[PDB]
């Protein structure tokens, strides 16, 4: 059909009982007087009313009925269109099981009087599975049968009343079990949502092209990743909508103990819908039954393991019952994706984002009234790292701390709970926002979601370094056909000068959460002074964890502390020493060329890390990343003392002067040390004062905040006068000139 | 290419592999997609250039490979390279013998 959708207003008649037949229904197709357009409904649902229409006396072009619409749970707006639908069944005679649910509550013989509107004006034609009005419960009648030996469908007539099993439905049908709280745009991921639809859909309604394809062998689908959510709990809702199958409902499996019955039900249902079309019915207790190499180092777990490595390389596409993201335990899955099926691709899972919590909100504000002015943006803000179970479960605790905290203040709610109250009294936004902040996700941080050790403001300046930061990103996506015919990708590697904590580790780490990576923030003397022998070990080290991990920028600061300078040269420790440094000279020549590995080292001298690589011997083009000059030390300095207590007279300007040789983490000591200092003086006085009310009354007081409630400006000369300068001007001057020349 | 191979003198083949590496970076970064493309920055035209540039090399001219090559140290030792081509020479002329054919 098109490819643009739409939604469909209300019906153009105003009266939603009248459901005008359209004139192009029986026009293309030849509808009788007993039958009018059968609508079509998920998981297999199909119903026809039986009303007699007039194409020659009005064709009105109405929507459909509100009762029609939500019989059939038609989407607003979908493309009506005739295609092959070949899960149609067809029967001669039926049993009209009775609704249980009315039987029971009501007075006398519920069997007289349903039989009595029954006969006259029950507003259902003769067929089994017509759903009656009735009072009570508050509930939806549509069940799906995940395995059903019988088939559904079959003609029942109305003047004979079936009796039903007895057993009434207590469970919301029109709700799905699963996925209470794993509740997001699309269930999570649109992407896994869809592949797994269509590996439900294709294994099972088009076997003719597995067949030509030939992967018979080939499972199904048994996901990985999103392990110990909700999204454990994300079937329901997903294969709800899907529907299942009938036919091979189950094993027996009735010992309640199952020592190797277990694993016998479950290889014969593993072979049974490999030659069957039963359903993919989500293995309850999946990680309990099946502890998957996970639970003992004895035999069951491994025996699970190697079941599930069966299962997968011993059923056909047709039913692929195997539970995915969270199967079984995370550190030990079973081998279902280890065998066929999950073994050559992985699952397009969507990433707690924004947006899941917005949809998890929307759902909740669906289902209750959260705020008259819920800032469902803020909400969705405050806990975009963390989206699913995690999110909607924080904000349901959220409101409810809420609603309960408004109740309780509104009166003790201990006579007559009015729900005019309750409703009124709705979990206000910011009140909601306090209670989810003094509640928590279920993962450990909502900000471990992304890879960020600084902000991009957090790196002063860095103008040239973003800059060539940038130019990666782009020119490799941009123009990679500007790089492919002017030949190679630049080389990578920095050369910083000046004290350590240059920021060269936190101005990565900003790239990378600005470009959305996982940069490899690889240490000093960690890649070179590799502890498992010559630096050929940790840079093979890197390179795996680069290659499983792309792009992870292996950002191999301090080049100065990667050498260590370990040295002597006697006996078997020169030759491990000299084994080392050409093995590092070969990793600087050839390594996993892939993952953008910058190593931004430290330069404290021409040759005091790798003098070849420092001349333009191994590195072709040592790009180091420029970073724009400021006082960052100045800034730093100024955030921490907001941080802590100076205020008033800084004549920060005056004394950074003094020490402008900084590395943003060289002069953030002596501001450390002056503070460290002030909070000294400060308790001193504190405690001298003390002691002066100790010894009189009145005798003392606090002057302020802090013995120097400015900045210890004394105190911070003193410090720097007890310290020393960086460096000396001649040697910055020196440093300057060979920097440039270079 | 003539040029070039006038100017490089018998160079170091490594040493002239490196100069081509360094007029390919060069040619790279001087790329209007990696300059021209950028300096607009759709702000009122997509690329500073209503049509885009030609390839990165044209025209790295001679001017960027003398640059390079001024950059480049190509300082492969000569005497110690040719003494010891000279002293394997050597052996091999005292290791070969007449044609001694009857």
């Amino acid at each position: 059909n098109r490819p643009n959708r739409l939604i469909v207003d209300e019906a153009i008649n105003e009266d939603n009982s009248v459901v005008s037949l359209s004139q192009p229904k029986m026009d293309e197709l030849q509808l009788f007087r007993g039958d009018t357009v059968l609508l079509k409904g998920k998981k297999r649902r199909e119903a026809v009313c039986i009303v007699l229409s007039d194409d020659t006396c009005s064709d009105e072009k109405i929507r459909m009925n509100r009762v029609v619409r939500n019989n059939l749970r038609v989407r607003l707006g979908d493309v009506i269109s005739i295609q092959p639908c070949p899960d149609v069944k067809y029967g001669k005679r039926i049993h009209v099981l009775p609704i249980d649910d009315t039987v029971e509550g009501i007075t006398g013989n519920l069997f007289e009087v349903y039989l009595k509107p029954y006969f006259l004006e029950a507003y259902r034609p003769i067929r089994k599975g017509d759903i009656f009005l009735v009072r009570g419960g508050m509930r939806a009648v549509e069940f799906k049968v995940v395995e059903t030996d019988p088939s559904p469908y079959c003609i029942v007539a109305p003047d004979t009343v079936i009796h039903c099993e007895g057993e009434p439905i207590k469970r919301e049908d029109e709700e799905e079990s699963l996925n209470e709280v794993g509740y997001d745009d699309i269930g999570g991921c649109r992407k896994q949502l869809a592949q797994i639809k269509e590996m439900v859909e294709l294994p099972l309604r088009h076997p003719a092209l597995f067949k030509a394809i030939g992967v018979k062998p080939p499972r199904g689908i048994l996901l990985y990743g999103p392990p110990g959510t909700g999204k454990t709990l994300i079937a329901r809702a997903v294969a709800n909508e899907t529907g299942a199958f009938f036919f091979l409902i189950n094993g027996p499996e009735i010992m309640s103990k199952l020592a190797g019955e277990s694993e016998s039900n479950l290889r014969k249902a593993f072979e049974e819908a490999e030659k069957n079309a039963p359903a993919i019915i989500f293995i309850d207790e999946l990680d309990a039954i099946a502890p998957k190499r996970e639970k003992t180092h004895g035999e069951v777990e491994r025996r699970i393991v190697s079941q599930l490595l069966t299962l997968m390389d011993g059923l056909k596409q047709r039913a692929h019952v195997i539970v995915m993201a969270a199967t079984n335990r995370p550190n030990s899955i079973d081998p279902a994706l280890r065998r066929f099926g999950r073994f050559d691709r992985e699952v397009d899972i969507g990433i707690p984002d924004a947006t899941g919590r917005l949809e998890i909100l929307q759902i909740h504000t669906k289902n209750m009234k959260l705020a008259d002015d819920v800032d469902l943006e803020q909400v969705a803000n405050e806990t975009h790292g963390h989206v699913g179970a995690d999110l909607a479960a924080l904000c349901s605790e959220a409101a409810l701390q809420a609603i309960r905290k408004k109740m309780d203040l509104i009166d003790l709610e201990d006579e007559t709970i009015d729900a005019e109250v309750m409703n009124s009294l709705a979990v206000t936004m910011d009140d909601f926002r306090w209670a989810l902040s003094q509640s928590n996700p279920s993962a450990l941080r909502e900000t471990v979601v992304e890879v960020p050790q600084v902000t991009w403001e957090d790196i002063g300046g860095l103008e040239d370094v973003k800059r060539e930061l940038q130019e990666l990103v782009q020119y490799p996506v941009e123009h990679p056909d500007k790089f492919l015919k002017f030949g190679m990708t630049p080389s990578k590697g920095v050369l910083f000068y000046g004290p350590p904590g240059c920021g060269k580790t936190l101005l990565a780490k900003a790239i990378a959460n600005e470009c959305q990576a996982n940069f490899i923030s690889i240490k000093g003397p960690e890649l070179l002074t590799m502890w498992f022998g010559e630096s050929e070990a940790n840079v093979r080290e890197i390179f795996d964890k680069a290659r499983q991990a792309a792009p992870c920028v292996l950002f191999f600061d301090e080049l100065d502390s990667i050498a260590k300078a370990r040295g002597g040269n006697i006996g078997d420790g020169g030759g491990a020493a000299d084994r080392v440094i050409n093995q590092i000279l070969t990793e600087m020549d050839g390594m996993s060329t892939k993952k953008n590995v910058f190593i931004i080292g430290a330069t404290n001298r021409p040759d005091i890390i790798d003098p070849a690589i420092l001349r333009p011997g191994r590195l072709d083009q040592l790009i180091y990343i420029p970073l724009p000059d400021e006082k960052s030390r100045v800034a730093i300095l100024k955030a921490n003392l907001r941080k802590s207590p100076v205020a008033k007279d800084v004549d920060l300007e005056f004394l950074a002067k003094m020490t402008n040789g900084f590395s943003g983490a060289d002069l953030t000591e002596i501001c450390q040390r002056a503070c460290k200092l002030a909070i000294r003086e400060s308790i001193e006085s504190e405690i001298r004062r003390e002691r002066e009310r100790q010894t009189n009354p009145s005798a003392m007081e606090v002057e302020e905040d802090d013995p120097v409630p400015e900045i210890r400006r004394d105190h911070f000369e003193e410090a720097m006068r007890f310290a020393r300068r960086s460096v000396s001007d001649n040697d910055i001057r020196k440093y300057e000139m060979f920097a440039q020349t270079l | 290419l003539e040029f070039l191979a006038k100017m490089t003198n018998g160079f170091s083949g490594a040493d002239l592999t490196e100069i081509c590496q360094r007029a390919c970076k060069l040619a790279i970064r001087e790329s209007i997609e990696s300059e021209i493309r950028r300096e607009r920055e759709r702000q009122t035209n997509p690329s500073a250039m209503e049509v885009e540039e030609d390839d990165p090399v044209p025209e790295i001219r001679r001017d960027h490979f003398e640059e390079a090559m001024r950059f480049a140290r190509r300082s492969v030792s000569d005497n110690d390279i040719r003494k010891y081509e000279m002293f394997a020479q050597t052996l091999q002329q005292s290791r070969g013998f007449g044609s001694f054919r009857f």
